[PDB]
C-alpha cells in the first residue's frame, strides 16, 4: 500500500575495503602472532562539519579503536586484546565468578577464567587532522543551451600511530599516514527552445562523496602495514621466513617511507 | 565537505530565485520564429 | 467532529525484516546455544541529522544492543544475557531478597534466584561510521509543459562486531558491515496551457528514505551471521551436525568474505 | 551499479612532509638519544573556524603531543616517552602485573616490566596561536566577455617549544616558530556572445588551502631543529662529532636565530 | 596531479619579531640571572570575535604565559620557572623516582633530582584588555570608472604584568603596557566601458590584519622592558656595571613613564 | 614577498592614561604607605556586547582586579598585596619550602619567606553596570550631490569600591563613580555628476569608540581618589603634612561631592 | 596620528543621583547607627535583553547588593557590615593570623582582630521584576518633505527589600518600590526638492535610554527611605530627637503609603 | 550637555497596587497574627518569552516567595519568616555567636539571639501557569487616507497557593487564582495627500502591556485572601470579632467560590 | 506577548519594506490635478 | 539524508519565490490563441 | 529596551531597502521645473 | 556600542542593496546634457 | 579561511541572484546582429 | 575586528546583489555610440 515502511534497497554486505587491505591481509606471516592492546585512538582532529550538518557532527568519526582492531586482527600479525570497554568486561568476569564461587554451577557450563591476557606493546594513535577542502577545483562551460560542469574538493585525513612498548614505557615506532579523500560532482543540463514555443529543459547530475569512515579505514590499514614494517626493520617480530624479508608488499611499503 | 547535490532548474529543483534568469537566457536564445 | 483525535492509520505490524533476517533465522542450529553477553554497542559514529532536523538529532539511533539483542535471540544460536540496564535488574533481585528473606513469603510466590547466569563471550561492538549522501544522484528532463524528475541519495552506515572471549580477554572475530541507506524521489508535472487562457497544471509526488533503523538492524543481522560463520570456521560452537557445514547460508556469507 | 558505495579515489601515503623534514632528519647523530618527555602540547589559540564551518570546529588541530613526539622520534635524537595517555599505559601495566602474578603465565609469553623508563627533560609546548587572515589579496580582471581573477589568504599559526629540565625543574630553551599557511583560489570565465544568439558560457576554477595540519607539523619540526640547536650551542646533548657542529643544516637554523 | 595535497608554500621560520623584541634582547646583563616564576597571564579581557568568526572564538588568545616566559627567557635577565604544567612536571619527577628508587637503573642514564628550584620572584599578569575598533576610518574616491578605497582599524590590547615578590607575598611592580594592531584594506577597480561594446573591468585588492599574537608578544616584551626597569630603579636586580644605568635602551624605556 | 607575516604598526607604549591618572599620581604623601588587600572586583554588570559581537563577549572586561591593582600602586597611598591568585603565591611558597627545608640550597640563592604580609584595610568593589546607548544621537544633511552626517552614543559604566575595615569586618567607605565612554562617527560623501557621463564619488569616514577598557581605568582611578579622600576626612591615613590637607587636588575631588 | 588609540571624552564623575538620593541623606539622625547585614539582593527578575543585545545580558543587573550598600551607607542609618565576598574577608584575617601569630610581626604594623562585628537586622532582598515595553507610544506626523516623529517606552522594575529580624528569624518590614525607566526617541528629517533637481535631504536625531543601574539606584533608595520610616513608625531605631518625627522627607515617604 | 548621562524621568514610587490589595488589606483582625513560613514559591510554569526576547528571559519572574512574603505581611494575618536566603540568616547568627562568645562585646550592642521563630504552618507554591495569547484579537479600519487599528492579547497566569500544616504535614487548603494580563495597541495614521503634490502623513501610536510582575502579584494577593476564607471557613485562625464572619471583603471573596 | 510597538511608515518608522506600497496607497488615491 | 518532499508550484505547495518562473514559463510556452 | 538609534535615510545612514520609497516620495512631491 | 564603520557605497564599500538608490539619486539630480 | 570554492554562474553553479546582472552584461555587450 | 577581504563585483567576486548597480553605473555613464 501507500502506508507500509520502504523496502530494503541493497544487501548489507561486508565494508568495503580498499586495495591497502587486499594489501593488508597478504603479509608474511611471522614466527607468532603478538598480543596487542589498543585503548583509544581517539579524536585529535578537533573538527566538526560545517553547514547545513548540525554543529555537532563530528567530521572524522569517533570510530577508531574499532577499526584498528580489526586492521590488527586482519593481518595475521597481531591478536588485539580488548582495554576498550574494558569495564564491561571486568563486570562480566566479576558476574562469572559470583556465579561459580559456589561450586554449584552446572559442572558443563562453566567457564574457567585464566586471568586477563595482557600484551606485550601498545598501538597507540589519533587523528591528527581532518581538514576540509585542501584543494578544490571545478570546470564547467555551457554553449548554447546544452551545458556541463564539474566539481571536486580533497578533504585530507592524517592518521597517527605509535606502537609503545609497554616494558619500558618507551615508543618504538611512530607513523603518519595521509590520505585525501574526493568528493566531486558532475551535472549536464539542456535548457534551449528547440521549436517556436516548445522549451525541452533536461538536467542529469551525479555526486559521489567518498565516505570518510572507509578513508580512514583505508588510512589505519596502511599505517599497521607501516608499523609492521618498521617493527620487521630493526628489532620487533621477526618474519616466520627471513627469505620473505624482501616480499612484494613489504618492499612496496617499505619504499613509500 | 559532503556536496549536497541538488538541481539548477526552479522547476523540479527547488531553489526558485534562479527562474528569472534561466527563462531569460532562452528567450535571448531563442532563435525560431513561426 | 472535529475536535476528535486523529483516528489510527495501519496496524501496528511486526517490524519489517529483510531478507538478511529470514537468511540469518534459517541457520543451522549448534550443539547448544551459548550464553551471550551484549553491554553496549554504542554510537561511535559522531554524526548529526543536517538541516533542517534539530541540531541533537543523532543520525543513527542509539538503537543498537537493542536490536543486537534481537538479532542474536532470532538466530537459535546464542541467548542474550540482559547486561544492559543491568541495574535495574540488580535493584529487583535485591527487592526480592529484602522480600523473601523473611521466609514469610506465601510458598507460591517465592522467586528462586540461582545467581546471574554469566556468559561465555561478549559481543562489544560499535556503529562505526554513517556517511550522508556518499553518492548523490538525480536526472530530470522536462518537455513542453510536463516534466518529471528523480534523485537519490545513499547514506552509508557500517557496523562493527568484536566477539570477546570473556575467559582471557582477547578477541576472537571481529566483522564490519556496511549498509547503503537509499533515499529517493520522484516528481511529475504538468504545467502547459490547454486551451487559450485555461492553465492545467498538476503534479504527483512521491518519496522514500529508507528508515535508518531498518537498515542498521539488517546490518546487525548480517554482522551477527559473520559472527556465526567466524565462529563455526575456526573453533568455536561446532555445528550440531558436522554435514551441514555446506549449508546453503553458510555457504553465502562464508564467500563474502 | 548505483547502489555501491564510492570506490577509492587515491593511494594513502605516508603524510607529505615539507622541507623541513628532510632537512630536520639528516641531523648529526648525537653521543647517545635522548629520553624525552612530551605530555601536552595544548591548544592555547582559542580560535574556532569562522562561518560556514561549525562553531565548535577548532581552528588548529588538537593534534600535537602526537605531532610533536613523531618529530622528535624522527630525528635520530630523541626516544620519546609515552607520558601522554599514560594512564592507559598504567592499566595495561596492572593487567600484566595481575596477569603474571601468580607466576602461571606461560614462560614463553610473560612480559619482564622493568620500571617507566623516565626521561631527563620534558618538551612541553603550545599552539600560541592561530590568526586568520593576517594578509589577504587578491587582483581581478576582465575583459569583454573573458575574465579572470585570483584570491590568496594567509593564516598565521606560532608554535612554542619549551625544553624544560625536569631535575630542577626549570626551562632550559624556549624556542617560537611561525608559519604562514597560504590558502588561494584561481578562476577563468568566459560569458561573451560568439554568435547572433549562440551564448558561450564557460569557467574553470581551482583552489588550494594549504591545510593547518601540515603547516604546523613543519613548524613544529622546525621548532625541534631549534631545540636541537639551542641545546647543542650551550651545554647539552653534545654531538658524536663535534666537527659536525658547522653541519650544513645546524649552520641554516643557526643563522635563522 | 589533481589528488595530491597542496604543497606547502614558505618555509616557517622564526616567529617574527617587532621592534620591541631587538630592544629587549640587548639589555644590560645583570648581576646574576634572577629565577623567575609565572604561573598564569590568564585572558582576563573577556572578548570573542565577532560575526562571521564563530561565537566562541576569543579575541586575543591564551598564548600568554607560554608568550611571558619566552620574554623573559630572552632577556639575559631571568630564568624562567616552569610552574605551568607544573603538574606534568611533578608526574615526571614521580616517575623518575619510582624508576630509579630501587637502585637498579643503569649508573648512565638515572637522571638526579634535586627538588623544585623555586623562584625569587613572580611574575602574575593578564592581558587587560582587547577592544575592537577603537578608532576605525576609511576614505575611499572613485571618478568616472576608476574607482579606489582605504578602510582601517585599530583594536586595542592592553596588557598588565605584576612582580610580586614571594617571600613577603606584596606587589613590587605593575606595569601596563597597550598595543594598537592595525588592521587595514586598500582596493582599486576599474568598470568603465572603453568601446562601444567593450566592457574593461578589473580590480586588486589587498588587506592586512596585523595578527593578535605579534602585537600581544610586543606589548609582553614591552612590559618586561618596564618591569626590568621599574627593578632596576629602586631596588631589585641591580645591573652587573652600573655605569650602563644610563644605557641607550634603559633611558627610552624610562623616560617613556 | 606576499607571504611575509605583517609588520608591525606603532609602538606598544604604555596605557594611555587620562586625566585622572596624572590627577592621581600627585597626591600627598601619607604618614605611611598602607598595605591593602583587593580580592576581586568582579563583573556585576551582567551585560554582553550586542551584535555582531560574538554572545558571549562581556560588555566590560573582567580586567578589574588587575587595573584596581595598578591604581593602588600608582598613588603613593597603598602597597597592594597579591590575594588574587594568591593559590599560585601559595603553591610557590611551597616549593620554596620543600626546595630549601633540607638547607642543602646554596647559601646565596635561598628565599627567606617571612609570612604572608596581611593588610589592614580591604578594597572590595564591583563594576556596578555597563548600560550601552544611555543617549545616543546624531546630525546628518546632506546637499546636492555632498552630504556629512554624524552620530554618537554614550555607554555609562559604574564602579563601586568598598574599603572595609578587615579588623572589624565593616565597611568604612563606599564610593560609586561614573563614566561616559563616547563612540562617535563621522561621514561625508559626494555623489553628484560632476559632467554629462562623468559620476564623481567619493566617501571620507571616521569613527572613535572610547575603549572600554581606559574608561573603566579611568572610573578605578577616580575612585580609588574618592577612597583616599573619604578617609583623609574623617580618621584613617592622615596625611603627612596636614597643612597639604587643603591640596588643590584634595580639594577639587572632595567638592564633587 | 591614526595609530593613537581615542582620547577621553568626559571627566569620571561620581554617579548621578536622582531626586530620591538628596532626599535620603538629608535624614533625620537616630540614636545611634545600627549595624546591618546584607547578603545577596539578587537578580529575581528572570529576564534577559531582547534582540540585538545578546542572549545572556541580563535586564537588570546583578548589581545590587553593591548599591543597596551603598544606599545604606549615605543614609547616616546604618554601617554596612561586609557579608559579601565575606570569604574573601576571612581568608585575609586568616592571612592576618598566620602573619603575626608568632609575635615577630613589627609591633608597628600588627592588625588587632577583634571579631566579625555582628549585625542586629538584616536588609534581605530582590529585584522582583523588570518589565519591558510596559507601556510604549510615540506620535510621528510628517507634511510636504518635513517630518517629525517620536518613540517612548516604559520598562518597569520593581525592587523589594525586606529587614529581617536576625535574632528571632521574623521578618520586620517589608516594601516594594517600582520605578519606571523612560527611553524615548526624537528625529526630525527634511526630504524635500528645493530646486528643479537640488535634493535638499537632512535628518537630526536623538534618544535617551534612562540607564537601568541609575533607575534601580533610585528604586532601591526609595526603599531604604522607607524602610526607615516602617521602622520609626512601630518600634526600632528611634529617633534622636522625637520632634523630628514630623520631618518634611519622614512626612513625604509616610504619606506615599 | 550632550555627554551627560540621561537625567530621571519619573519618581520611584510604591510599586501600584490593584485593587485585590486595597481589598486585602482591610481584612478583620484575627486572634493574634500567625507565624507563617513560606520557602520557595517556584517557577514552575516552564514558558520563556517568545521572539524577539532572548531565549532565557523567563515568560513570568522569579520573582514571587519575594511577593508572596509582602502580600502576607501586608494583611494583619501573617508574620513571615524568612526562611528564604535562611543560609545567609544562619551564617549572619553564626557571627553573632562568634563575636559575642567572648562576653568581651561593649554590653551595649550585643544582640540576644533567642532561637529561629518557628512557623505553625507554610504556605508553599507554585506559578502552575503563564500561558501566552490565550486570546488574540484587534479590529483596524482605514478609509481614504485615514486609518485606525486595535490589538489585543490576553497572557493568563495561574497561582497555586497550598497551606501545609507543618506539625503533621498534610495540606490544609489549596486555592488556584488567575489573572488575564492584558495588552493591547492602538494606531491612528493618515497616509492621504492633500493638495496636488503636498502629502500629509501623520501618524499616532500607543500600547500597553500589563506588567507580568503586577498581574502576579495581584493574583497572588487574591489568593492570599482565599487562603484566609479557607482558613476562617472551618477551624483555623478564627477572628477576633466573630460578628465580622459577615464582613464586606470576606463575602465577597467567600462567593466567588 | 509584549507588544513591541512599531511605526507603520518607512519613513520615521523603520520597517523600509513598506514603503513600496504606502506610497503606492496614494497616488492610487490621488484625486488632486494641477 | 531524508528527502523532506515539497512540491514545486507556489499554488498548493508553498515555495512563492517559484511563482514568477512558472507561470512566465507558460506565457512563453502558449501557442494558443482566440 | 534600548532605543539603539539609527537614521531613516539610505545614504549616511546604513538601511538601503529604504532608498526605493524616500527619494520616490520626492519625485511625487516635486512641484518644480525648468 | 562599538560603530563598526562601513561605507554607504556599494562601490568600495559593500552593500550592494544601496545601489539601486544612490544612482538613482543621481540621475534624478542630474541638471546637465550634451 | 578555507575558501569554499563556488562557481559565479547561476546555471551550473547555485547562486541564482546572479542570474539577473549576468545575462544583462552580455546583452549589453552583444555587438551582434542578424 | 579581521578584515575579510572580499571583491565588490558580483563576477569573480560573489557577492550578487550588486550586479544590478553595477552595471547600472555603467549604461548611465556610456558615453559612448557606434
Amino acid at each position: 500500500c501507500l502506508t507500509a515502511p520502504p523496502k530494503e534497497a541493497a544487501r548489507p554486505t561486508l565494508m568495503p575495503r580498499a586495495q591497502s587491505y587486499k594489501d593488508l591481509t597478504h603479509l608474511p606471516a611471522p614466527t607468532g602472532k603478538i598480543f596487542v592492546s589498543v585503548y583509544n585512538i581517539q579524536d585529535e582532529t578537533g573538527q566538526f562539519k560545517p553547514y547545513p550538518a548540525s554543529n555537532f557532527s563530528t567530521a572524522v568519526p569517533q570510530s577508531a579503536t574499532a577499526m584498528l582492531v580489526t586492521a590488527l586482527k586482519d593481518s595475521r600479525w597481531f591478536i588485539p586484546l580488548e582495554r576498550q570497554g574494558l569495564q564491561n568486561l571486568l563486570n562480566e568476569r566479576k558476574i562469572i565468578r559470583a556465579a561459580q564461587e559456589n561450586g554449584t554451577v552446572a559442572i558443563n557450563n562453566r567457564i574457567p577464567l585464566q586471568s586477563l591476557t595482557a600484551a606485550n606493546i601498545m598501538v597507540e594513535g589519533s587523528i591528527i587532522g581532518y581538514e576540509s577542502n585542501v584543494k578544490s577545483g571545478g570546470v564547467g562551460a555551457r554553449y548554447f543551451g546544452i551545458g556541463a560542469d564539474t566539481q571536486y574538493q580533497l578533504d585530507q585525513i592524517a592518521v597517527n600511530l605509535r606502537v609503545v612498548n609497554v616494558s619500558t614505557g618507551e615508543i618504538l615506532s611512530s607513523v603518519n599516514t595521509s590520505k585525501t579523500i574526493l568528493s566531486y560532482e558532475v551535472q549536464a543540463g539542456v535548457f534551449r527552445f528547440i521549436d517556436y514555443q516548445r522549451l525541452l529543459e533536461g538536467e542529469v547530475g551525479y555526486t559521489s562523496n567518498e565516505p570518510v569512515m572507509l578513508c580512514l579505514m583505508s588510512a589505519i590499514e596502511t599505517g599497521v602495514i607501516f608499523l609492521i614494517n618498521d617493527g620487521i626493520d630493526r628489532g620487533l617480530w621477526d618474519l616466520q621466513n627471513k627469505a620473505e624479508r624482501q616480499n612484494d608488499i613489504l618492499v612496496k611499503y617499505r619504499h613509500m617511507s | 565537505g559532503t556536496m549536497t547535490f541538488q538541481f539548477r532548474n526552479p522547476n523540479f529543483g527547488g531553489n526558485p530565485n534562479n527562474g528569472a534568469f534561466l527563462l531569460n537566457s532562452a528567450q535571448a536564445q531563442n532563435s525560431y520564429k513561426d
